[PDB]
């Protein structure tokens, strides 16, 4: 799988997660904090894309992005 | 061998601000804090600091015992990271104030939120070796946040203060350890860390990433020593270091998703018998740091069920980072003598602080910062919250002189 369909992925739990962002377009440097998402959701999103992509790696190793479309990298990099 | 808590006692401080109070004054809705389940923090006074937390959490204890048993006391870790000190260990002064025996060893304990369970363990493999036969020990997890007006500011809205002392032996009253159970987990991770004095430092988004981790593998590395244990099935309730009380709603989900695979209505009904007690206290006090996990323990045992025994499941995290998953028992005698320390009735009593109180409180706490060679603490600095702590027994912080901490019975 490719940058670009992981950020698809994002974008649709960051939706399941977020309704009121059902409509709304995301672009790769929108931040998840920024858009108003809260601490837990955060991680509920980065759990739901790890189960998604059967990534059965440390959460730990998907930290440190700074919006959506840098997690997307990170995603991408471990397969 | 029998052995584990045999009397805990908690203070929860002498004051607290409503988070509600905190939102409206930083223009943000209600819903943000009620959503991460956060209600009040306690928050200490200039005069009163880990020492005076960790006493009148122990006061009680012993206040209760025999003399031949206060004198049983022969080792004393205070757990913390708060302390006062490069090499004096808090459990010096609370020996003093305390009255403890000299024949007593006494140190103190660092690994972030983990200090408390590593006391408590050290504590039971005392009573375990029986090099001591009837030697008691007095685990006390103390520690205090005293923000100076950030590297900070990520943890305002959460750091409490508090402190939950245990008494350890071979009779536990309280909760009776399952010798042996035990998963642990730790690495190296800059998750959060405090590397200057009076301050914190961190990425809480890796902090919360690194929890789940070692709630799994510390949660596995019990199951492989406890055959046939289910997370459902196995305890009646489970407690958990409680940073807030929204994360550890999402990590009892992401356990019962990944160990049971159990559905979102039935992870939430059981969140709320299992889980949700322990909460009751932690939403009053805030993140307590290393004794936390021992509150929630002390909640979980006030506000569920123990009509007949029940088995408790203990999680604790710690930054930086270690982890361990642990079990006892709770009978309904223990809970009967759990009740009648009034912990509700304490934390209810608590002065509630405006935001201006507040704030002002935050700029006066400069004058105890780490480091203070000298300081005379007014404790007229708000006459009302004195009011609630004169005639109580209670100690506080009255000077420093020196270096040396004066503390007062008042
Ligand atoms: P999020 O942006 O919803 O923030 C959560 C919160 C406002 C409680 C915030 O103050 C916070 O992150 N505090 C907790 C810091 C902490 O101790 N994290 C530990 C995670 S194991």
């Amino acid at each position: 799988m490719s940058k670009e369909q992981v950020l698809k992925i994002i974008k649709k739990y960051t939706r399941e997660i977020a309704p009121e962002l059902e409509d709304s377009p995301l672009e790769p440097t929108d931040s998840l904090k920024k858009l108003g998402i809260d601490s837990v959701n955060r991680a509920e999103i980065i759990m739901m894309v790890m189960e998604d992509l059967s990534l059965n790696i440390p959460r730990i190793e998907l930290a440190g992005a700074k919006n959506i479309g840098e997690l997307a990298d990170l995603f991408a990099a471990k397969l | 061998q029998q052995v584990g808590i045999e009397a805990l006692s908690v203070y929860g401080g002498a004051a607290q601000l409503e988070l509600r109070k905190l939102a409206q004054a930083r223009q943000l809705d209600i819903s943000r804090f009620d959503n991460l389940m956060m209600k009040e923090k306690a928050v200490s006074l200039p005069y009163e600091d880990p020492v005076s937390y960790a006493v009148n959490a122990a006061k009680p204890i012993i206040d209760r015992l025999s003399d031949a048993d206060k004198q049983r006391i022969e080792m004393v870790i205070t757990c913390s990271e708060s302390g006062i000190d490069f090499g004096k260990s808090m459990s010096t002064y609370i020996q003093e104030y305390l009255g403890l025996s000299r024949n007593c060893r006494m140190f103190e304990l660092k690994q972030a939120c983990y200090s408390g369970t590593a006391g408590l363990q050290m504590a039971i493999n005392l009573i375990l070796s029986q090099t001591f036969p009837g030697a008691k020990a007095l685990v006390i997890a103390t520690d205090i946040s005293r923000f100076l007006v950030y590297d900070w500011s990520f943890a305002e809205p959460s750091s409490g203060a508090g402190a939950v002392a245990l008494l350890v032996s071979d009779t536990p009253h309280i909760f009776q350890i399952d010798v042996g159970c035990n998963g642990y987990y730790g690495y190296e991770v800059m998750d959060t860390c405090r590397p200057n004095p009076d301050s914190e430092a961190g990425d809480a988004d890796l902090s919360l990433l690194s929890y789940l981790d070692c709630c799994e593998n510390a949660y596995r590395h019990y199951q492989n020593r406890v055959e046939g244990v289910d997370y459902r099935e196995s305890f009646d309730y489970l407690s958990f270091h409680t940073p807030f009380g929204g994360m550890v709603k999402g990590a009892h989900r992401n356990m019962m998703r990944r160990l049971k695979r159990a559905k979102p209505a039935e992870i939430e009904a059981d969140f709320q018998r299992r889980v949700m007690p322990g909460l009751v206290y932690c939403q009053q006090v805030g993140n307590i740091m290393g004794a936390t996990l021992f509150l929630s323990l002390a909640s979980t045992i006030d506000n569920g069920d123990f009509s007949t025994p029940r088995r408790i499941g203990m999680f604790s995290y710690g930054s930086g980072c270690c982890s361990e998953f642990y079990s006892g028992v709770v009978t309904p005698e223990g809970a009967a003598i759990a009740a009648q320390q009034g912990i509700s009735a304490q934390l209810a009593d608590r002065y509630s602080l405006s935001m201006e109180e507040y704030e002002q409180l935050l700029y006066h706490s400069s004058a105890v910062a780490f480091g203070t060679r000298n300081v005379t603490l007014d404790y007229q600095l708000f006459p009302g919250v004195w009011k609630k702590i004169a005639g109580k027994g209670r100690l506080v912080l009255k000077a420093i002189k020196e270096f040396h901490r004066k503390y007062e019975w008042v």
